[PDB]
């Protein structure tokens, strides 16, 4: 049980990307589904995430410009990032939990996304 | 050589008295074989007195024999009788104090009242030294009731301990529909747990389900409580506990591992004639 990501890349300040990260291996459909992000420096922050009977929130840096979005037939988290800037820039990883334990517990692999100034 | 007053299994007393004769046309030297003697416990010490005239030789003055007078006494003694209810089984002390008892009481009467003292007198006239009989105790009145409860309350555990195992293995199984029923309400929580915590639809679908489901198990009950379950069903629990019941060919008396017609109230009511029997001597039990 092991989630894997696929849609990073480069795009200028402004633009647009749509994030994909498909979970496998579950016997059942995950509680809690995210995205992250990793600063060149500092730690690793969060960006949107969905707990199904929980809430489903955003950072305060991501509020307003991007959309986390679950499907849960395919088990996919979707990130809609648009009015990308410089700040937005880091390593975006997928984390999921089975179980409501607050916390984080299963990791992705990793796709970078970079705006370059 | 002291004599023996006797319970039987009936209401009867054998008493036993050796009698110092037998080289005798008239008493007025080996012994005769000691006088064995039934007597009812409602027949008076008259009648006592002439069964032992029967077997006794008669008394002879001058030129006519006449039928020897017999005399009864015992230790009876400030306004309340002393009663102990331990006969020959109590303490004795060296010189006691007798009283004659009129011909008209009754044996059973008289032995119980005798009972303060470890013997009762005889005394044949013509004859100086007066015979000596042991009272029975109150344990040696009911020795057979006694013996007899014993036996009673041992069969009806032998009897008890198979409806008590009848009446548990009825409950395992009767209860299959209690246990189902707890299986149905956590199955039912994980559905609705599942469905809140790992699927996108919201409360907004569900709980109508809920409530829906909520009156059916309502309905449900509606219609269980329209079979048998009302007033007692217990009636539907004897059959099964009826059918548990199977007889049972293994001992031929005191029959092991079946139930029919447990006559227990004859052990109560062996208990309570020990009781009065008790208490008319004076003693606990
Ligand atoms: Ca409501």
């Amino acid at each position: 049980v092991q989630l894997q990501e696929s849609g990073g890349g480069l795009v200028q300040a402004g633009g647009s990307l749509r994030l994909s990260c498909a979970a496998s291996g579950t016997i059942f459909s995950p509680h809690y589904m995210g995205w992250y992000r990793q600063a060149p420096g500092k730690e690793r922050e969060f960006v949107a995430g969905i707990g199904f009977g929980t809430t489903t929130n955003y950072a305060n840096s991501v509020k307003g410009r991007f959309t986390i979005s679950r499907d849960n037939a395919k088990n996919t988290v979707y990130l809609q990032m648009n009015s990308l800037k410089p700040e937005d820039t880091a390593v975006y990883y997928c984390a999921a939990r089975l179980y409501p334990i607050l916390g984080h517990t299963y990791w992705g692999q990793g796709t970078q996304v970079t705006v370059s100034s | 050589t002291k004599g023996r007053l006797l319970t039987t299994p009936t209401r009867l007393l054998k008493l036993i008295l050796p009698i110092p004769f037998h080289p005798e046309q008239e008493y007025i030297e080996d012994a005769v074989e000691p006088l064995a003697l039934l007597v009812h416990p409602q027949q008076p010490l008259s009648y006592l007195e002439r069964l032992i005239q029967a077997e006794i030789p008669p008394l002879l003055v001058k030129d006519r024999e006449k039928l020897p007078e017999i005399i009864f006494r015992a230790e009876a003694d400030s306004n309340v009788a002393s009663y102990s209810g331990l006969g020959r089984e109590g303490p004795s002390k060296g010189d006691t104090h007798w009283v004659r008892w009129s011909g008209s009481t009754e044996i059973g009467d008289f032995i119980r009242d005798a009972a303060r003292g470890r013997e009762f007198s005889v005394t044949i006239e013509g004859h100086a030294e007066e015979l000596r009989v042991a009272v029975p105790s109150f344990k040696d009145r009911t020795y057979y009731m006694r013996m007899r409860l014993r036996r009673m309350s041992q069969e009806i555990d032998q009897m008890a301990t198979v409806k008590r195992e009848c009446d548990l293995l009825a409950h395992k199984g009767a209860h299959a529909l209690a246990k189902g029923g707890f299986a149905a309400l956590a199955a039912w929580w994980g559905i609705v747990y599942y469905v809140t915590f790992h699927t996108d639809m919201g409360w907004d679908l569900v709980e109508p389900i809920t409530y829906l489901a909520g009156l059916a198990s309502i309905m449900g009950g509606y219609l269980w409580f329209l079979f048998i379950s009302r007033d007692l069903s217990y009636k539907a629990a004897m059959n099964v506990t009826v059918s548990r019941r199977q007889n049972a060919l293994y001992q031929e008396r005191g029959f092991d591992p079946a139930k029919w017609d447990q006559l227990v109230h004859d052990a109560n009511g062996l208990r309570r004639e020990i009781k009065f029997a008790a208490t008319e001597y004076g003693v606990e039990w």
